[PDB]
Protein backbone atom coordinates (compact mmCIF):
# COMPACT_ATOMS: atom_id res chain seq x y z
CA UNK A 1 0.00 0.00 0.00
CA UNK A 2 3.29 2.32 0.14
CA UNK A 3 3.37 4.61 -2.89
CA UNK A 4 6.43 6.72 -4.09
CA UNK A 5 7.31 10.54 -3.70
CA UNK A 6 6.29 12.76 -6.94
CA UNK A 7 10.35 13.05 -7.65
CA UNK A 8 13.78 12.37 -5.55
CA UNK A 9 14.98 15.98 -4.36
CA UNK A 10 18.48 15.71 -6.27
CA UNK A 11 21.63 17.69 -4.72
CA UNK A 12 22.77 20.60 -6.30
CA UNK A 13 25.97 21.44 -8.49
CA UNK A 14 27.49 24.95 -8.90
CA UNK A 15 30.19 24.91 -11.95
CA UNK A 16 32.63 27.85 -12.09
CA UNK A 17 35.28 28.24 -15.44
CA UNK A 18 37.44 30.52 -16.29
CA UNK A 19 39.06 31.03 -19.77
CA UNK A 20 42.39 32.96 -20.17
CA UNK A 21 44.18 33.78 -23.57
CA UNK A 22 46.57 35.99 -24.55
CA UNK A 23 48.48 37.07 -27.83
CA UNK A 24 51.62 38.84 -28.71
CA UNK A 25 53.17 39.16 -32.16
CA UNK A 26 55.95 41.42 -34.08
CA UNK A 27 55.94 41.72 -37.51
CA UNK A 28 59.72 43.69 -39.24
CA UNK A 29 59.95 44.51 -42.90
CA UNK A 30 63.55 46.63 -43.76
CA UNK A 31 66.05 47.08 -45.94
CA UNK A 32 65.88 47.63 -49.77
CA UNK A 33 64.62 45.37 -52.48
CA UNK A 34 66.56 45.50 -55.75
CA UNK A 35 65.61 44.23 -59.27
CA UNK A 36 67.03 40.70 -60.13
CA UNK A 37 66.64 39.96 -63.49
CA UNK A 38 67.95 42.76 -66.31
CA UNK A 39 68.06 42.63 -70.07
CA UNK A 40 71.26 41.74 -71.31
CA UNK A 41 73.19 42.66 -74.46
CA UNK A 42 71.86 41.94 -77.89
CA UNK A 43 73.58 41.75 -81.35
CA UNK A 44 72.80 41.25 -85.17
CA UNK A 45 73.63 40.66 -88.58
CA UNK A 46 71.95 40.68 -91.74
CA UNK A 47 73.10 41.15 -94.86
CA UNK A 48 72.32 40.33 -98.86
CA UNK A 49 74.65 38.75 -100.81
CA UNK A 50 72.52 38.79 -103.99
CA UNK B 1 15.87 22.23 -51.03
CA UNK B 2 16.75 24.50 -53.76
CA UNK B 3 19.75 27.13 -54.09
CA UNK B 4 9.92 29.15 -51.52
CA UNK B 5 8.31 29.37 -48.09
CA UNK B 6 8.29 31.72 -45.79
CA UNK B 7 8.69 31.13 -41.62
CA UNK B 8 8.68 33.64 -39.08
CA UNK B 9 11.35 33.71 -36.31
CA UNK B 10 10.54 34.82 -32.34
CA UNK B 11 12.64 37.33 -30.56
CA UNK B 12 12.88 39.77 -27.53
CA UNK B 13 11.57 38.25 -24.13
CA UNK B 14 10.58 33.88 -23.77
CA UNK B 15 10.31 32.57 -21.21
CA UNK B 16 9.05 28.38 -20.23
CA UNK B 17 8.39 27.04 -17.08
CA UNK B 18 7.60 23.30 -16.02
CA UNK B 19 7.41 22.80 -12.66
CA UNK B 20 6.33 20.28 -10.12
CA UNK B 21 5.95 20.31 -6.34
CA UNK B 22 6.25 17.69 -3.24
CA UNK B 23 4.95 17.48 0.16
CA UNK B 24 7.25 19.53 1.53
CA UNK B 25 6.69 22.73 -1.25
CA UNK B 26 9.80 21.50 -3.15
CA UNK B 27 9.90 22.25 -6.82
CA UNK B 28 11.36 20.42 -9.37
CA UNK B 29 11.57 22.37 -12.68
CA UNK B 30 12.91 23.12 -15.96
CA UNK B 31 13.17 26.75 -17.25
CA UNK B 32 14.10 28.28 -20.19
CA UNK B 33 15.04 32.06 -20.10
CA UNK B 34 16.09 34.11 -23.69
CA UNK B 35 16.49 37.85 -24.03
CA UNK B 36 17.50 38.54 -27.88
CA UNK B 37 17.42 41.78 -30.01
CA UNK B 38 18.15 42.51 -33.74
CA UNK B 39 21.82 43.21 -34.72
CA UNK B 40 22.30 45.67 -37.45
CA UNK B 41 26.13 44.73 -37.46
CA UNK B 42 25.37 40.97 -38.76
CA UNK B 43 22.34 41.55 -40.79
CA UNK B 44 22.69 40.49 -44.59
CA UNK B 45 21.19 41.91 -47.47
CA UNK B 46 20.67 38.57 -49.99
Amino acid sequence: LATPSPFDMEKMVWLDVNILEIRKSVLENFGVDWSKQIPGPFAAFGKDFV
Amino acid sequence: AAGQNVTYKDYGIKLEFEPRVDDDNNVSMRVLADVSDIDPATSVSL
